[PDB]
């Protein structure tokens, strides 16, 4: 049972790495830890070995991406489509109104 | 699982062939990865199916893509079994089977075939060679040494038998050999002493 | 809708759609600040910025740190952003603890590589900010052993 | 395999420290601790000196 426990915490965390990373490709979790002929035992240091690999992944790709903040306002924008550009105010109090 | 393309279309047979090595000394029942990458060099310089190492690797992560080689990589396989099992049995040990690996068995010599097939005479004369290392004793290992280059001389190869360095002499003259180049040379200059 | 005036690493130009200032590190002259006395190597460690240009409420000015030199220190820190510069750093937070680097960090206190101040889209829609753009502050704390 | 996942934090290990100190020369991993004759053994606590 422990093992089927940590088993899934492993997945999960191989899945948080994919979403951090945004690449959904790289795998490390590939079955067969527990070995069938042999009780399914050692598993725990073949799981430590992913671990491993996921901490020299996440270490060796990293890159403090830029950080840029944008401020928007909601009357430019509607008032700036390209489509159906039109006051946002006054269709907010229309609106109201009925 | 374990291993990846990544590293099987490389160039560095030693490398490759020591990273697998553990694979096979699971598989093969043998004692340490270094005899393993001993008999991976070994059995690459074999080419038993038209192989190579790096070839044989490659196959076996395809899942059985080959329909009729399948049964040519198993071949490979039971071939290793072989030669490990002759290993086994004729309990040679680990410098002297690497000399001979690394030497690509030019320091043994043989009939009409280089380096060593798979016959009896490579097993007779294995077999020799590993009872004279054994028959040597404590300074025989550096005896190797002196065998790893064509430094092994006619003097010291007698004091270390403990025999007169005057039988070595007629046992040159009489045998034709001028340099120990080989153990063909070295075993009939054995065999004329014997007599 | 093109400019150059300087020399290089201390230049000033527009490509394309884009202002490029440029000013070289080693002409800053940091040495000269402080006595060789108790003090053998020097270097950089963070640098802010502040824009107090006319700016009102729903305008976001958009510039770029860049360096391009020699001592290639792995990415995350190579080039900082800017956004507000009210004292802007960069970042959402000030920490001088940061378990990782703090972006151009390391760099030789006055190497030969420049730093750049790029504002993109000036021609354009930052050509109405940029024209009312005053000038433009570098505050640099810097490390000396 | 870990052996070497550890060898290359080791040495990215001391990237990082040569450029704390700014100094360029100093060397700490001189290699060897995958002792082939031992089965590439011992090479922990190597790497803990």
């Amino acid at each position: 049972q422990f093992f089927d426990l940590t088993q899934s915490f492993c997945l999960m965390a191989q899945e948080a790495l994919r979403r951090e990373l945004t690449d959904n490709g790289v795998t490390f979790i590939r079955g067969g830890a527990w070995n069938g002929t042999t009780a399914g035992l050692m598993a725990g240091e073949t799981l430590l070995l992913n671990l491993a690999e996921m901490e020299k992944v996440w270490l060796e790709r990293d890159e403090r991406a830029l950080e840029v903040t944008r401020t928007v306002s909601l009357a430019q924008f509607y008032q700036a489509l390209s489509s159906d550009n039109f006051n946002l105010t006054e269709k907010l109090t229309q609106f109201l109104r009925e | 699982p374990s291993i990846s393309e990544d590293m099987a279309q490389s160039h560095n047979r030693e490398l490759q062939a020591e990273i697998l090595a553990p694979f096979i000394a699971a598989t093969l029942h043998l004692a340490s990865p270094d005899m393993a990458r001993y008999i991976l060099l070994w059995t690459d310089n074999l080419r038993p199916g038209g192989l190579d190492i790096a070839g044989f690797m490659t196959l076996v992560l395809k899942e059985s893509l080959n329909a009729n080689e399948t049964t040519q990589l198993v071949q490979f396989c039971h071939v290793m079994a072989q030669l490990s099992l002759s290993v086994q049995t004729l309990r040679l040990s680990e410098a002297e089977l690497s000399v001979l690996v690394i030497s690509g068995f030019a320091v043994l010599g043989a009939k009409n075939q280089p380096a060593g097939q798979h016959n009896i005479d490579t097993l007779f004369s294995l077999y020799r060679f590993h009872q004279w290392i054994n028959g040597l004793g404590n300074p025989g290992s550096d005896t190797l040494d002196m065998l790893r280059q064509q430094t092994l001389t006619a003097d010291r190869l007698a004091s270390v038998m403990g025999l007169d360095i005057s039988m070595v002499t007629q046992a040159m003259v009489s045998a034709g050999v001028n340099q120990l180049q080989c153990w063909q040379d070295i075993n009939t200059v054995l065999q004329w002493i014997d007599v | 809708g093109k400019g150059n005036v300087g020399a290089s690493g201390n230049e000033l130009k527009l490509s394309n759609r884009q202002i490029e200032a440029s000013v070289r590190l080693s002409d800053l002259k940091i040495f000269s600040d402080y006595p060789e006395s108790l003090g053998n190597t020097r270097q950089l460690k963070q640098v802010s910025v502040t824009l107090p240009a006319l700016v009102g409420p729903y305008e976001d000015i958009r510039a770029v740190l860049n360096y391009g030199g020699s001592i290639v220190m792995p990415r995350g820190c190579s080039a900082i952003a800017l956004s507000h510069g009210v004292n802007d750093s960069g970042q959402f937070m000030l920490d001088f603890n940061d378990s990782r680097y703090l972006p151009f960090e390391g760099i030789s206190v006055n190497d030969s590589g420049s730093l750049t101040l790029s504002f993109p889209d000036a021609t354009d829609r930052q050509k109405a900010l940029l024209e009312s753009l005053s000038d433009i502050i570098l505050h640099i704390r810097y490390t000396i052993r």
